[PDB]
């Protein structure tokens, strides 16, 4: 009855078109202030220094960028780690010189999507759900934290983080690839076995309820409406998907618990996904993918190669050409 | 057009040791010149003649036979200064 | 640059200050179930 | 506060007859200034 | 083919002189290598200093020459400059100074040897020995 | 007027024609009368004559 | 001929733009 | 500062000021008329920035229109030793050596042009006045110092061309690939003019402050532009062995 | 080029012609 | 003048982006 | 940018030609 106790019946409303909640107070504003900047900047932002050897990289289409090149710039290699708000820089066109957007931009994003996190953890408690779709939302979370911030740590700078567009993603990927050989990395492998098996599962999934849908409608009207928003009865014979996917393959192959099925839908990605976050974030240290350079050797003791080597050449060959001008000693120590 | 350093190696500098614009690692080749030899010629440079190569202060009877014995692996051409400005007679960016 | 930092202090920490008194005020208790705890 | 349905909402009708007047006017002013456009 | 003879045999001296490693003594000289060298020798390069690197040319150019193996065994008794002016003993692992490099303190004259000779064998076996410190 | 002005002062042909500002020359061009232009002739008046440079005298 | 870079934009959409609003008011009629 | 330490200055700006000659007298260095005066640490702080325009008229002036430095408290030579030469005449010569001499520096003009620029003292001969006994308030070195390319001779354009290094054609386009001038790169050596107008001489411990003005001409990018004209004005200060 | 768009919208003024005549609203007597 | 295009069509997502949430289809209990 | 000339309007009628497909069906809808 209280002013404040009113405030907090209106955040922790579950009657709101857009749920609020405490984590909301911070995810809007956040998000808000990050998804503002990002735009201006994307669009307007003059070139950043990104290397600190004083080669602005134009980022923003107006100074010439595609929305396939433009990008945010990651702030300078000058900076390093050190922290770099707009009350920190001369002017703002200092502050946009050295990629000031990135930081603000960068750092308003991770609270907001670590909020984002809490906040669905909220919602499912206000609406007497099971608390866990946070737990799932924690691993595209752990792989963004990993390329905007632990990378960048590790690496020593924040001009190492990811950039804010999509040729400046390839560009992160290919420096990554040459300098920590994340495809044979074994945590990227389990990525990709996420990915590639969660695709392989939706499908399978999709299809099997798709295969398998009770005769609810004519041929003349979509089979989709043949379920109805709030229905008691189930719209699939989980049943007959099992007896077929148990022939295609042999029936203990085949889930004939729902429960268990979605359950293993959630779990593979995102365990899969939180070990590349986790490859991502140990090569941030530089412990890098295997290395099999001249592990095969004749009895004489000449190299015979493998696919590896070649895959090294390749690597070499991304390494000497990247920030053609940002190395003056001859190791590339971060 | 050729730019200043591809005209540069049109000439002799292209063949032989230049005294005034060869970075310190081109005299690795003459036994017992780097790096010390190799370094007070740098620091002495520019030469007019190949000869005044011997005419270095402070040089000694040894440093003095080497060059004389490696005269022929010396030319000389005009300073360039894009191989000299910022020190990269002694290091150039190769490794 | 200071009336901008003395602003954006202002803003984040009134808020943080929301976000903490917010789950201080008997959060457990706003949920459909049991609210006696 | 609630969403109520508005009464004053009226169809729109286009016949056959003016969707034929309408496209031949479309169609004789962009013949018209088309030539003007490219100048 | 295996690891012949003529593999292993490598001038001991400058006046014309051959010795050949055993099959035991390579890989002892391999094993010394990769456990006391290769932090800055790795493929016969030299990573704080790639103006002297291990390559054959390059051995051969040092003053006196160094592409044999008693004029290696002298060198990693005392270290010097690449034109034999100046002392590198306080810069250079060797077996003269346990103090300031102890991990060379039990390495003997047989091991010296033996680690020499790889360094001399070891560019016969590899095109990219002593090259560029990215190659 | 100007001009005449520098000219009953004293001035030289060359020296009184060298005190009038380019702006006030560049008023005086019929290209920047608004009755000159066309109805799809479109855009910015330097698509048309071009861009000014300098008076010529 | 050198023509207004913007004359076929400009001369495709004055049509279209006119167009696409009359189908859609008569293809609707009825409803 | 004198008293500062390391962990005391970090971070604040303080590394890149120039030192200032505290106690506040019009002191004077004496002067053998044919004698040579080491200069130890040779210090210059610019503060003003300004690039001469060009109008595209050629008869209008010029101008110099302030810059704001886009780059941070990266802008000061310091650490520089030279040396004070007497003439017979009474002429005082600045000589610097080496050091901090340059610091590349990129200021903003307004209509959003960035104009970076080799900001040096490098080879710097400057002259008084004959007829010097002192170095007093009346000293003012006047001379030429060189101004070398702001890109150096190893360095690759975006498209990997360079002088030494790097592609001598437009690879991109293989047809077109000897179409553009910029496949040739130059790194002319400029010049540059300073003076140095000293004001306070501190006479007890040989220190000497001042004033500066610089001209010198802007990066060309490997002589893909003419450089514009830079004026560079701020404080220096030096101390001079007795 | 602008001879396509002149041709293109001569061509939708005839076709509309067409269809306005093949295909009209037929007059009914009610 | 690319620069609008991509504007324009950047605008286009989110536009279709606010009207999908704040004028969606209202799911009913049936 | 010396971009395709024909880049916008391809842009253009990309976007708009399914753009008015779908409205028109949409707006028909319940006829
Ligand atoms: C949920 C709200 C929220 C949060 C957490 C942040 C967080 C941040 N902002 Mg942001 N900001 C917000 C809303 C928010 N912002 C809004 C709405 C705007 C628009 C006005 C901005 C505009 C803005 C700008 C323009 C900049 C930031 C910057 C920053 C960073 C430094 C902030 C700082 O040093 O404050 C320090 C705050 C404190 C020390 C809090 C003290 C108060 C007490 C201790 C806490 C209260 C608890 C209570 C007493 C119990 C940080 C990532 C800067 C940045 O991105 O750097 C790269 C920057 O330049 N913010
Ligand atoms: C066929 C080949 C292949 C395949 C399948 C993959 C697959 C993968 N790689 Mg690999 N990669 C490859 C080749 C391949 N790669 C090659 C050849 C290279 C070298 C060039 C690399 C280099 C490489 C690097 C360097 C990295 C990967 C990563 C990844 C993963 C990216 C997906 C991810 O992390 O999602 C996780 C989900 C996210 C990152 C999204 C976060 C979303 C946030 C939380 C919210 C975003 C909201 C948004 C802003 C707005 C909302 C939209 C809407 C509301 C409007 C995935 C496992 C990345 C990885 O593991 O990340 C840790 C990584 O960093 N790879
Ligand atoms: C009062 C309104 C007004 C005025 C005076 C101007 C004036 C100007 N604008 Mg702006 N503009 C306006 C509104 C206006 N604008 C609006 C609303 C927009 C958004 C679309 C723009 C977008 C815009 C851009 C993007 C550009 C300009 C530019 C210009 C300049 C050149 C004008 C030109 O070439 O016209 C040409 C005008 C015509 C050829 C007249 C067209 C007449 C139509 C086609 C007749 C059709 C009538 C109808 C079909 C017949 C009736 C049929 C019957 C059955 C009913 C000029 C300073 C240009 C410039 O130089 O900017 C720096 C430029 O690039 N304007
Ligand atoms: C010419 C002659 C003589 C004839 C030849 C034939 C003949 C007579 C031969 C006799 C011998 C013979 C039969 C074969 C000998 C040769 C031989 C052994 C061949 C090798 C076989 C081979 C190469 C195949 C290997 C590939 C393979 C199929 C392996 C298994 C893969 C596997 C187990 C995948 C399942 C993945 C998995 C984890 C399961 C669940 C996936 C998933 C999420 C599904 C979603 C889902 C599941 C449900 O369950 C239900 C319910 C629903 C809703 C649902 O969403
Ligand atoms: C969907 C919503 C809108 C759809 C748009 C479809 C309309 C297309 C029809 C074309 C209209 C005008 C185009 C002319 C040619 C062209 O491309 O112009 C192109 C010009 C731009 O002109 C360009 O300008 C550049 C400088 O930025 C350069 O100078 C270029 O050389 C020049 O071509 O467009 C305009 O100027 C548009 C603004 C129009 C100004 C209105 C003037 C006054 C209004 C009077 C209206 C009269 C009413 C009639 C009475 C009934
Ligand atoms: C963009 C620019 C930046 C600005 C952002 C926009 C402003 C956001 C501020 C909104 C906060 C309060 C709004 C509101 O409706 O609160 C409604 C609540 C009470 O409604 C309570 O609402 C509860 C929930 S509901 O309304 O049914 O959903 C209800 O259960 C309870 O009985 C009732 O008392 O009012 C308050 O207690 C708020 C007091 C003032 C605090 C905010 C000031 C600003
Ligand atoms: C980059 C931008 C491009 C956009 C692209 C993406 C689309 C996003 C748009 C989504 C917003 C639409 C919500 C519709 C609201 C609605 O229907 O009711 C709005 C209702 C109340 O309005 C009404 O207010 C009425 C007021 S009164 O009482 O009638 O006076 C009252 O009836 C009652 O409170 C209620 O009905 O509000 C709520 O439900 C409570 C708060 C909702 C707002 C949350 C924040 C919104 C976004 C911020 C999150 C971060 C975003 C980061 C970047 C995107
Ligand atoms: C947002 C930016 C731009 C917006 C785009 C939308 C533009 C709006 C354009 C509307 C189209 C108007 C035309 C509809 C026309 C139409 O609906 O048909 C005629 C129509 C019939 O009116 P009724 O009262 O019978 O209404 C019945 C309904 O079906 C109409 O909705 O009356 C009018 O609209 C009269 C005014 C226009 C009459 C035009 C007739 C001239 C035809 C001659 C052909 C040219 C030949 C010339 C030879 C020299
Ligand atoms: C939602 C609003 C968020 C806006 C973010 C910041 C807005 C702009 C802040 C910059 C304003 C201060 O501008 C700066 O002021 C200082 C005074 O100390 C001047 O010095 C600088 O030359 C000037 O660039
Ligand atoms: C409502 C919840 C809580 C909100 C309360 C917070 C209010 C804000 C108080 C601190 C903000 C201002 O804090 C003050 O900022 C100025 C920045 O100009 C800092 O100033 C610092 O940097 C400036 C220039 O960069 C130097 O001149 C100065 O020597 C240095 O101390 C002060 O060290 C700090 O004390
Ligand atoms: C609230 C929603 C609106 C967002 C906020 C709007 C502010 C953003 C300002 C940008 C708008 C365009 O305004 C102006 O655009 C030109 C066009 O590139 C920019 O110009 C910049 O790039 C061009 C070409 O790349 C250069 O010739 C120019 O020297 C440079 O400054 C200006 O820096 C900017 O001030
Ligand atoms: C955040 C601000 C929102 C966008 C600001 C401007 C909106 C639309 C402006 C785009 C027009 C750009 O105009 C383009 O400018 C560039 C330099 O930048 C020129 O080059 C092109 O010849 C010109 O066509
Ligand atoms: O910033 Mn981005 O990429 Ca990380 O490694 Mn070192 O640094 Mn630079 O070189 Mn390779
Ligand atoms: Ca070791
Ligand atoms: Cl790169
Ligand atoms: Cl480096």
């Amino acid at each position: 009855a209280s002013l404040w106790e009113q405030f907090c019946q209106w955040v922790t409303s579950t009657n709101n078109r857009i749920y609020v909640g405490w984590f909301g107070t911070l995810m809007i504003p956040t998000l808000l202030t990050a998804t503002t900047c990002f735009i201006i900047a994307f669009i307007a932002a003059p070139p950043v220094d990104i290397d600190g050897i004083r080669e602005p990289v134009a980022g923003s289409l107006l100074y010439g960028n595609n929305i396939i090149s433009g990008a945010v710039v990651p702030s300078s290699n000058a900076i390093g780690l050190h922290f770099y708000p707009i009350w920190e820089a001369a002017s703002l066109d200092e502050w946009l010189y050295n990629g000031g957007p990135y930081q603000l931009v960068v750092f308003h994003f991770l609270i907001g999507i670590f909020c984002y996190m809490g906040r669905q953890w909220e919602l499912s408690y206000r609406l007497g759900m099971r608390p866990w779709i946070c737990v799932a939302y924690s691993a595209p979370v752990s792989a963004a934290t990993a390329v905007f911030l632990i990378y960048p740590i590790g690496q020593g700078s924040f001009s190492d983080g990811m950039p804010l567009g999509i040729s400046g993603t390839f560009n992160f990927m290919i420096n990554f690839q040459a300098e920590h050989n994340i495809l044979m990395h074994p945590f990227h492998m389990l990525g990709v076995a996420g990915v590639f098996g969660g695709s392989l599962f939706s499908a399978m999934h999709g299809s099997l309820v798709t295969s398998s849908l009770v005769r609810e409608t004519t041929e003349v009207e979509s089979q989709n409406y043949g379920y109805k928003f709030g229905q008691e009865e189930e719209t699939y014979n989980i049943v007959a998907a099992h007896g077929y996917f148990g022939r295609l393959i042999f029936q203990y192959a085949s889930f004939n618990n729902s429960r268990s099925l979605h359950f293993f839908l959630g779990a593979w990605p995102v365990i899969g996904i939180w070990f590349t976050a986790m490859g991502v974030s140990t090569m941030a240290f530089n412990l890098n993918g295997f290395n099999f350079n001249q592990s095969i050797l004749d009895s004489q003791g000449r190299v015979i190669g493998t696919w590896a080597d070649v895959l090294n050449r390749a690597n070499i060959g991304f390494e000497v050409m990247h920030e053609r001008n940002a190395h003056n000693f001859p190791l590339d120590l971060a | 057009e050729l730019n200043a350093v591809d005209a540069k190696l049109t000439t002799d500098f292209g063949q032989k040791i230049d005294l005034n614009n060869s970075d310190i690692r081109d005299f690795r080749g003459l036994r017992g010149f780097y790096p010390n030899l190799a370094s007070e010629i740098i620091k002495n440079a520019p030469y007019d003649t190949v000869e005044e190569v011997l005419d270095i202060p402070g040089l000694s009877e040894t440093q003095k036979s080497r060059l004389e014995a490696n005269l022929g692996s010396f030319t000389v051409t005009e300073p360039s200064i894009e191989l000299t400005s910022g020190d990269d007679r002694i290091n150039p960016g190769v490794y | 640059m200071l009336t901008l930092k003395i602003a954006v202090y202002i803003v984040v920490g009134l808020f943080i200050s929301l976000f903490i008194f917010g789950f201080l005020s008997s959060d457990p208790t706003r949920n459909p179930g049991r609210k006696d705890f | 506060m609630d969403r109520n349905s508005n009464p004053n909402r009226q169809p729109v009708e286009l016949n056959r007859t003016s969707l034929y007047l309408g496209l031949l006017l479309v169609a004789v002013l962009g013949i018209l200034f088309s030539s003007y456009f490219f100048n | 083919v295996e690891l012949t003879e003529s593999t292993r045999t490598i001038p001991l001296d400058e006046a014309g002189g051959t010795t050949t490693l055993t099959a035991r003594q390579f890989t002892n000289g391999q094993k010394i290598f990769v456990d006391t060298c290769t932090q800055c020798h790795l493929q016969g390069k030299t990573k704080t200093n790639n103006n002297v690197s291990l390559g054959l040319a390059d051995l051969a150019g040092a003053e006196p020459r160094r592409d044999n193996v008693l004029a290696l065994v002298e060198f990693l008794k005392n270290p010097k400059s690449y034109d034999g002016e100046d002392d590198y003993s306080e810069l250079h692992p060797n077996i003269s100074r346990p103090d300031i490099y102890p991990e060379m303190r039990n390495y003997t004259e047989d091991d010296i040897f033996d680690v020499a000779g790889y360094t001399l064998i070891a560019p016969k076996l590899d095109e990219r020995w002593g090259g560029t410190i990215y190659f | 007027r100007r001009v005449d002005s520098q000219l009953a002062e004293g001035a030289s042909l060359s020296e009184a024609w060298s005190t009038i500002p380019e702006k006030l020359a560049f008023y005086d061009y019929v290209g920047n009368s608004p009755a000159k232009g066309g109805l799809f002739r479109t855009g910015a008046m330097n698509s048309g004559d071009g861009i000014a440079q300098e008076w010529i005298g | 001929m050198q023509v207004n870079n913007l004359g076929f934009i400009a001369s495709i959409l004055f049509v279209l733009v006119p167009t696409v609003f009359l189908l859609i008011l008569f293809i609707q009629t009825g409803k | 500062k004198s008293q500062l330490t390391y962990d005391d200055i970090v971070n604040t700006g303080l590394a890149n000021v120039c030192p200032e000659i505290s106690s506040f007298t019009r002191g004077t260095i004496e002067v053998e008329p044919n004698t040579k005066y080491f200069v130890s640490d040779f210090c210059m702080e610019p503060q003003e920035y300004f690039v001469k325009e060009e109008p595209v008229n050629k008869r209008q002036k010029a101008e110099y229109v302030k810059g704001k430095v886009l780059t941070r408290q990266t802008t000061s030579l310091e650490q520089i030793r030279g040396s004070i030469a007497v003439g017979a005449d009474g002429t005082l010569t600045f000589k610097e050596k080496d050091g901090i001499d340059f610091q590349p520096i990129t200021v903003l003009l307004p209509g959003g042009e960035e104009v970076p620029f080799f900001f040096t003292v490098k080879n710097f001969t400057g002259t008084t006045e004959p007829g010097f006994t002192s170095i007093n308030s009346s000293t003012d070195f006047v001379g030429d110092f060189n101004v070398p390319s702001y890109r150096g001779a190893g360095f690759l354009d975006p498209k990997a061309r360079g002088l030494y290094t790097g592609y001598d054609n437009a690879v991109a386009l293989p047809s077109a690939a000897d179409k553009f001038r910029t496949n040739k790169k130059e790194t002319p050596l400029g010049k540059g003019t300073l003076s140095l107008q000293v004001t306070q001489v501190d006479g007890s411990t040989g220190e000497i402050a001042g004033i500066f003005e610089s001209e010198q001409p802007s990066d060309t990018d490997l002589g893909a532009k003419e450089p514009l004209d830079v004026k560079v004005r701020g404080i220096f200060y030096g101390r001079v062995d007795t | 080029m602008e001879s396509v768009a002149y041709i293109l919208v001569l061509t939708m003024a005839l076709a509309v012609l067409f269809f306005a005549i093949a295909f009209r609203e037929p007059p009914r007597i009610e």
